């Protein structure tokens, strides 16, 4: 006879603890990919308008134009 | 500008009364209910009101007679 | 807030307790008067005594008062600073433009 | 799949659905015909904020003691009410359109969403047991613990305010009720009843032609004695009014009713005379009934129940705790106010009490079968189908929750019920090992209800005394002894 | 169906189980001693680390410093080899009216100096030997670590 | 064409600058949690404490993070965001303004809709005529011929109900504007002094030297900036919460004394009598 | 529609930069990072003491 | 000065900043809640029901 208040795991018991850890440390991993991307996005950037600029960069979002 | 809670009564001062469940002995008051055909006539009057206020869409009036 | 708050509280208590004193003085018999019999058929009294009822009836009464009369009140408040102002004549529509034969 | 498997029987199910609707209509007509002449009027009452109705079983859950109905017939009534609740997705095409058939497909996918007609079984007991073991125990087993936690955190409060909100005398009982899945020891229902110490004294004011009088055990005993004597009404009312004036004098000597000195309630004094209406020293104006002599004190037939639930009241529970209680009891909960879910809970409670009354009329629990008792305990939400208990344990569990629901308090009922739904899963396969002792067995005798139990002092818990060790236990338990030996 | 004599067998079984548990759980992991885990404790010292393998260390009264001597103030970390053991010495609470300095062989010692510990002459050696602290040269104190009484649960009496 | 109504949206560097603010919250890990716990338990006691607490935690930690990125991570928007009025009015003040209305919105709404039925509040209201006036006439006051002016009455009573919720908005706006002005004017004045000193030294190259020191001046200015802005942020938070207490949370003071129960093991019921 | 004009494409060279003053560089708060990186590293890695033997 | 401007009062760029910030906050709430308290360890370790037996003799 088995011990009481014990059972096998089920899908609604959620993920295991190791899986919760693997979920937690994904932002910490993407940090290493995004902070260099932040610095590159700032460094490889160019201003959009000048005193001589006859045009300004336009971005049609929905292709209506 | 404007008032404060310190200058006003509370949500416990207003609504200070807790709940009390009233009960009354049954003498037979909710017996021998009349007007057994009331809801039939009410539904009839409701449907009559809907019929007199009904208007079907007649697109044939837009036909190119000209 | 102002320091006149206790003054206004005294005046409110005065009018309230004097009205209650009046009701005590006149005593019973109000239901036999004509005022009560008209208030029984008066919609202002129905609305005013339904406001304080429970079941969201305070919200219902306030929102109904808003939807009915408070819009006109907002317009009135907007028009208080419009009544004194010079306005031009109304360009009344000639009701000639718009007619067109069907085809 | 199950979609086509249920579509195959969908034609054969409509006839059974309509037959069940006819049975429900007849049964409700009969029951309401009885209720409209024997039951009192429980008036609707609004919460402290006075915007939504509030409901309590003491006033609204009435038990027809003398209901000429079989227990299985009442089970059919309740189960078909739930089937009427489950038939609601049939309205989706009639409100959304021809594309409102995919909701009906989702409805027909799972058999647990469906009513009785889609089941192959015939007996109502086997059908209910199938539905539970397939869908209902699993749905309840994933709401039980989080409801237990919400009840805990409702008592102890949020954000580290236990020193301001909890009581230091109910502490050991609280621990035994909420942390018995740590020890593995059984629980005593009286320790769950100790949770009512958070509340005040529940009172019952009888309204008379002069003043309200607080009901007591003595007055109730006298009224039961007079009712049992079966006297003429001219003597019955006289004795009732004699006891009433006696109790009135008793409470007037006590210092008035308990309600006078309770925050949130109160009895007004005589009204004041304002200004010139004040006649010298008489600053008051007594009511009309002061003219009536005290010897003419008669009961109006009106009653006011006051639970005085300052921490337990269902109003203060919240949006989440009520929904989770209805999930745990397998009731409808979505997209409704807490007042409507309160009414649903009170109706379930009334059903369980009526079922208890009919079982007691039919000869208690022992007259029932094993499957019937299993289904009853599933309805009471004290058993999960992955336990396989004994008959004595099932009977003791039923007795426990029956006495606990006799007190008419959903909070302690849920606290008791949720303790039987704390199951764990091990990360290893070898562990837990196969036990060596037999299964846990009990009897109706092991439940101590006929004896009082004082609250254990904090950090000074006392052991559990069996009822048999008490004096005259063979005399007190003689009814249960005769029922078990027979 | 369970007599009372069969109970102590079950009790023996459970005692065996809990003893197999407690003999493991009685063990605990001590403090970490890996130098790679604590090298930054020395990196972050208020003074740079002295990799000392030559010369001598001497205590002499406070005042003028001999030119060429490396002061060893409180907080100074010194990587050395002592009796074949690579070690780090952290200076703590030098006595008053006195100071400690590393004197390379090129540096002449002053008067009234006391050689606390010295190194041998091994210029051709690739792996230096370091020092040899004899009994009486250095008083090394091992912590006592008095193991207190094992927490015993009170046995209740049975008449 | 006629139907084409065209609108221009000014879009810049938002995505990559906003991601790292949330990503830093795992590093900070709510260091202000203890302070806000202490303050909330000082100012209010209810079951819904945790809600408002969490809200305030989020707002405050966002403020702190933005401030530190404004001091250290100087790129693009992180410099302007504290010098801009929209951030100080909507990114910090609006959340704190709507937080109690989101936690205790039920009670406040019911209170307001009851205050539209304006009436005089009596302590120990054992009066009977008060009740008859409140039911029959609707109010203690005389409501004769106010329907004649009901159109204004509605809105005026509405303001009369929210007048004790309006100073919270006023204080939030005031302290947001204060923080904006503080940051902007102090930065501008400091930069102006720097530019005048550099003009003096460029015109006098005997002085165009690191006259205080390369690190001395920088460390001192770092300390000055961080100390001043820490004082200002502590002020804005402490005052926001103290005024939250004194303006909105004194409404919710409902102290219940503990009453001992006696009828634990027996309850009177409808079946006990009927 | 989407555009990518040539006005934004301009010559770039570090030689054309005006630069910063000594005061502006001190106000740039780089020297504070320079000090406080080492400060916080020292505090963190010095809070955790290792075992030792007292000589 | 530049920040003294009515254009910077309802700046849509900062409104987008706030939008993206709090959408990401909402996405990452269940990871912020993943800190462990050791209170139930204490309750398990220190909760000791009365284990004494009844003995009439
Ligand atoms: C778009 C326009 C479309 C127009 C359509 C019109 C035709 C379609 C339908 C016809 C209407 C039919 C009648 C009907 O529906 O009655 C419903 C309802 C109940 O009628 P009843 O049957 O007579 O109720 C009797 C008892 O209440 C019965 O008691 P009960 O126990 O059975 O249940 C009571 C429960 C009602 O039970 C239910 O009805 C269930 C509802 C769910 C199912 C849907 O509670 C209520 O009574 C609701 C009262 C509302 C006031 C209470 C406070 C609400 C607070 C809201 C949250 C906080 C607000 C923000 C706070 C921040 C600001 C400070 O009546 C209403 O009051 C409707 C009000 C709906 C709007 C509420 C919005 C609140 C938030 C406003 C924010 C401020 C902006 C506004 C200024
Ligand atoms: C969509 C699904 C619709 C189906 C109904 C929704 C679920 C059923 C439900 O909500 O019960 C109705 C709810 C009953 O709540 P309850 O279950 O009895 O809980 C009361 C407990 O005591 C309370 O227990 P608790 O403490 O555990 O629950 C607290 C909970 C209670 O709150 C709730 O009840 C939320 C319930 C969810 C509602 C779903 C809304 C989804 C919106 C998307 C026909 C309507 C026509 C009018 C439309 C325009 C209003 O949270 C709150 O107290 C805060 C609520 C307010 C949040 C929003 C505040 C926005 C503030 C904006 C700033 C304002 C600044 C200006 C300040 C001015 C100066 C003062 O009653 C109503 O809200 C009115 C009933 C009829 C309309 C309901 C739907 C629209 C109004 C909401
Ligand atoms: C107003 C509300 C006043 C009364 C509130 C009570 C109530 O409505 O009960 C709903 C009720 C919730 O369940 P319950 O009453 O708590 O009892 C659950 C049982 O104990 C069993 O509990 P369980 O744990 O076994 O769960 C059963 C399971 C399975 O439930 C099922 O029975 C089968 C699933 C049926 C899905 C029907 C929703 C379809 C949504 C549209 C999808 C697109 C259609 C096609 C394209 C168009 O539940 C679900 O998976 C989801 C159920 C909720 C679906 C959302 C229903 C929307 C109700 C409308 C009011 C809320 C929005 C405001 O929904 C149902 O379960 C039956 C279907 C209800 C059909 C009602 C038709 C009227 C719909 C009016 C639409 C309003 C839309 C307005 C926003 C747009
Ligand atoms: C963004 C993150 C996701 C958004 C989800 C929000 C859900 C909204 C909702 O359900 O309202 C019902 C909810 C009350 O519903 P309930 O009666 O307590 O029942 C809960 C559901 O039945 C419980 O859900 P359920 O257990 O019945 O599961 C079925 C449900 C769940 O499925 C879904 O709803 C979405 C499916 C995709 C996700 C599935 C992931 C697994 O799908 C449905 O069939 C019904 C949903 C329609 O309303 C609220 O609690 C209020 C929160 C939203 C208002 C907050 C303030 C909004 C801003 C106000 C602006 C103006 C202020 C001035
Ligand atoms: C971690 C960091 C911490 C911080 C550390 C501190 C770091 C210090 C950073 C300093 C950075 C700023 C310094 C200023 C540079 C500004 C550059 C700039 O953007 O403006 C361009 C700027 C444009 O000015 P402009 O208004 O157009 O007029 C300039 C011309 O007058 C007319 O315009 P032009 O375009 O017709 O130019 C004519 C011609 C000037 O016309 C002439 O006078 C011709 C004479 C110059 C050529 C002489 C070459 C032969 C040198 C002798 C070799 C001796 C060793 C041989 C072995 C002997 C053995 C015994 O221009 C040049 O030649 C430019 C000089 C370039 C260097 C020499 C030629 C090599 C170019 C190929 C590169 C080879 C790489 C070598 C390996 C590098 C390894 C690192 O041009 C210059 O910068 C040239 C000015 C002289 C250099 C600046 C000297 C500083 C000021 C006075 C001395 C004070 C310091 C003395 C210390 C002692
Ligand atoms: C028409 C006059 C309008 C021009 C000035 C408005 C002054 C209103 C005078 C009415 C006096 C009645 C009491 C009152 O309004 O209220 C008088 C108010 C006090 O009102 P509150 O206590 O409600 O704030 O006194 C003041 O402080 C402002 C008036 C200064 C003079
Ligand atoms: C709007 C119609 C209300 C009719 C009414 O009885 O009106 C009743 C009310 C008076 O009610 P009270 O005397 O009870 O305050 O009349 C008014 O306030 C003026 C309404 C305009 C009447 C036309 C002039
Ligand atoms: C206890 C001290 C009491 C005295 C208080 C003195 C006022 C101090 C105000 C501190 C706040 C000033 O805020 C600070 O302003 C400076 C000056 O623009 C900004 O500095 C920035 O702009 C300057 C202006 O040229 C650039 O040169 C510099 O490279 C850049 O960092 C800082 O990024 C900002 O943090």
């Amino acid at each position: 006879v088995p011990v009481a208040n014990f059972r096998p795991k089920k899908p609604w018991d959620g993920p295991w603890g190791i899986q919760i850890s693997q979920k937690k440390d994904r932002p910490f991993i993407a940090m290493w990919i995004l902070f260099p991307l932040l610095l590159v996005d700032h460094l490889t950037r160019e201003y959009y308008a000048y005193w001589h600029s006859s045009k300004v960069p336009v971005t049609d979002v929905f292709g209506d134009f | 500008m404007g008032g404060k809670a310190s200058e006003a009564v509370t949500i416990a001062f207003r609504f200070p009364h807790r709940t009390t469940f009233l009960v009354k002995q049954n003498v037979g008051q909710k017996l021998n209910k009349g007007h057994q055909t009331f809801w039939q006539l009410v539904a009839g009057g409701w449907l009559f009101f809907l019929l007199i206020n009904r208007t079907s869409f007649k697109p044939k009036l837009a036909a190119p007679k000209v | 807030s102002s320091p006149l708050v206790p003054v206004w509280n005294d005046l409110r208590a005065l009018q309230v307790f004097t009205s209650q004193e009046y009701m005590q003085k006149r005593g019973p018999g109000f239901t036999n008067t004509l005022e009560y019999k008209l208030s029984c058929l008066n919609p202002v009294k129905w609305y005013d005594m339904m406001k304080v009822m429970p079941g969201g009836k305070a919200f219902v009464g306030t929102a109904l008062g808003l939807a009915l009369f408070g819009g006109w009140g907002v317009e009135f408040v907007k028009n208080i600073s419009v009544m004194t102002k010079e306005k031009p004549p109304i360009d009344w529509n000639n009701e000639k433009l718009g007619h067109l034969t069907r085809s | 799949t199950a979609v086509v498997k249920n579509l195959a029987k969908l034609p054969a199910a409509t006839s059974q659905i309509l037959t069940n609707v006819s049975k429900l209509q007849t049964f409700h007509g009969l029951l309401e015909e009885r209720r409209d002449k024997y039951a009192p009027l429980a008036y609707h009452t609004y919460d402290n904020l006075k915007q939504k109705t509030t409901w309590h079983p003491i006033a609204h859950a009435w038990v027809d003691e003398g209901l000429p109905v079989s227990k299985k017939e009442y089970n059919e009534y309740c189960w078909l009410k739930k089937d009427m609740q489950r038939l609601l997705p049939l309205a989706s095409p009639f409100v959304f359109g021809i594309y409102g058939i995919l909701p009906l497909a989702v409805w027909l996918s799972n058999d647990g969403y469906l009513p009785s007609a889609f089941s192959s079984k015939k007996d109502i007991v086997s059908k209910k047991l199938e539905w539970y073991s397939s869908y209902g125990d699993d749905l309840r087993q994933q709401v039980g613990p989080m409801l237990q936690h919400r009840l805990k955190r409702h008592l102890r409060g949020t954000l580290n305010n236990e020193h301001r909100l909890m009581l230091d005398e109910v502490t050991e009982s609280y621990k035994e009720i909420f942390y018995s899945h740590y020890t593995g020891q059984l629980r005593d229902v009286r320790k769950c009843a100790h949770l009512r110490l958070y509340d005040g004294t529940s009172t019952v004011l009888l309204l008379t032609n002069k003043e309200p009088v607080e009901l007591t055990s003595e007055l109730l005993q006298k009224w039961n004695a007079i009712k049992a004597a079966k006297l003429s009404p001219e003597e019955e009312k006289k004795a009732r009014n004699e006891a009433l004036i006696e109790a009135y004098k008793e409470q007037e000597l006590h210092g008035g009713p308990h309600v006078k000195h309770m925050q949130g309630y109160g009895i007004p004094a005589d009204t004041p005379l304002l200004g010139e209406n004040a006649k010298g020293d008489q600053y008051t104006q007594p009511p009309e009934s002061a003219s009536i002599p005290l010897e003419q004190l008669e009961w109006t037939g009106d009653t006011v129940f006051i639970p005085a639930e300052y921490r337990t009241e269902m109003e203060d529970w919240g949006r989440e705790l009520t929904k989770l209680a209805n999930q745990f009891l397998l009731l409808p909960w979505r997209f409704v106010s807490n007042a409507w879910n309160q009414r649903r809970l009170v109706s379930w409670f009334e059903e369980i009490l009526q079922e208890d009354a009919l079982i007691a009329k039919e000869g208690g629990v022992q007259a029932l079968s094993d499957d019937e008792l299993k289904v009853a305990l599933l309805d009471r939400a004290v058993i999960r189908c992955d336990e396989e208990l004994t008959r004595g344990d099932m009977e003791a569990r039923y007795k426990e929750i029956s006495w606990l629901m006799s007190l008419r308090n959903p909070f302690i009922v849920l606290a008791w019920q949720t303790g039987y739904y704390r199951s764990t899963y091990s990360p290893e396969d070898d562990l837990p090992e196969a036990s060596i002792l037999p299964k846990l067995n009990r009897t109706v005798l092991d439940v101590d209800v006929h004896n009082e139990l004082a609250p254990d002092h904090p950090e000074k818990p006392l052991p559990r005394v069996h009822p048999a060790l008490y004096p005259n236990s063979h005399l007190a338990l003689a009814k249960e002894v005769a029922v078990l030996a027979k | 169906d369970v007599p009372i004599e069969k109970i102590p067998e079950h009790a023996n079984v459970l005692l065996k189980k809990i003893d197999a548990c407690l003999e493991i759980l009685s063990k605990d992991i001590g403090e970490v001693t890996d130098a790679e885990a604590h090298e930054m404790y020395f990196e972050t010292s208020k003074f740079q680390i002295l990799h000392i393998y030559t010369g001598c260390v001497a205590s002499f009264p406070e005042g003028d410093v001999p030119p060429g001597a490396v002061e060893c103030l409180p907080g100074q970390v010194i990587r050395t080899k002592v009796n074949g053991e690579d070690v780090m010495l952290e200076i703590d609470e030098v006595d008053p009216g006195y100071q400690v300095c590393w004197f390379k062989p090129d540096v002449p010692l002053p008067e009234n100096a006391e050689i606390l510990w010295s190194y041998p002459y091994e210029p051709t050696a690739a792996l230096p030997t370091g020092t040899t602290w004899e009994e009486g040269q250095a008083n090394v104190l091992i912590p006592a670590e008095p193991t207190p009484e094992a927490a015993v649960w009170p046995p209740t009496p049975v008449t | 064409m006629l139907n084409s109504n065209i609108y221009i949206i000014i879009y810049g560097g938002i995505i990559m600058y906003s991601i790292m603010i949330i990503i830093q919250m795992f590093l900070y890990n709510f260091s202000n949690k203890i302070y806000i716990e202490v303050e909330i338990n000082k100012y209010i006691l209810s079951k819904n404490n945790i809600d408002i607490y969490w809200i305030i935690c989020n707002c405050t930690i966002i403020i702190i993070i933005t401030t530190l990125n404004h001091i250290i991570n100087k790129i693009g928007i992180y410099n302007m965001i504290e010098y801009n009025i929209c951030y100080w009015l909507i990114g910090t003040g609006l959340g704190l303004y709507i937080s109690p209305f989101i936690v205790f919105g039920y009670k406040f709404f019911v209170y307001i809709m009851d205050l539209n039925n304006y009436s005089l509040n009596i302590y120990h209201n054992n009066n009977k005529m008060n009740d008859i006036q409140q039911i029959y006439n609707g109010t203690n006051y005389n409501d004769t011929m106010i329907f004649f002016i009901k159109d204004i009455n509605n809105i005026f009573t509405i303001y009369r109900s929210i007048n004790f919720f309006m100073n919270w908005l006023y204080q939030m706006i005031y302290y947001g504007v204060r923080m904006w002005l503080v940051f902007v004017l102090h930065s501008f004045s400091l930069g102006s002094f720097g530019e005048l000193i550099t003009v003096i030294t460029d015109n006098n190259l005997i002085f165009n030297v690191f006259y205080i020191g390369l690190l001395g001046l920088g460390f001192i200015l770092y300390l000055i900036v961080i100390f001043y802005l820490g004082i200002q942020i502590y002020v804005y938070i402490s005052f926001s919460l103290s005024f939250l207490h004194s303006t909105i949370l004194l409404f919710l003071v409902n102290y219940i004394p503990h009453y001992n129960n006696k009828s634990i093991f027996n309850t009177f019921t409808n079946k006990s009598i009927y | 529609p989407s555009t990518s004009p040539a006005d934004k494409d301009v010559p770039m060279s570090i030689l054309h930069t005006h630069g910063l003053s000594y005061v502006n560089w001190c106000m740039s708060l780089a020297p504070g990072l320079l000090v406080f990186e080492g400060f916080f590293r020292a505090r963190y890695y010095r809070s955790r003491v290792p075992p030792s033997r007292t000589v | 000065l530049i920040p003294v401007s009515l254009v910077d009062l309802i700046n849509i760029n900062i409104i987008f900043y706030i939008l993206l910030l709090y959408t990401l906050l909402l996405f990452f709430i269940p990871l912020f809640l993943a800190s462990i308290n050791y209170t139930y360890h204490y309750i398990y370790k220190y909760y000791n029901y009365n284990y004494n037996f009844i003995n009439n003799n």
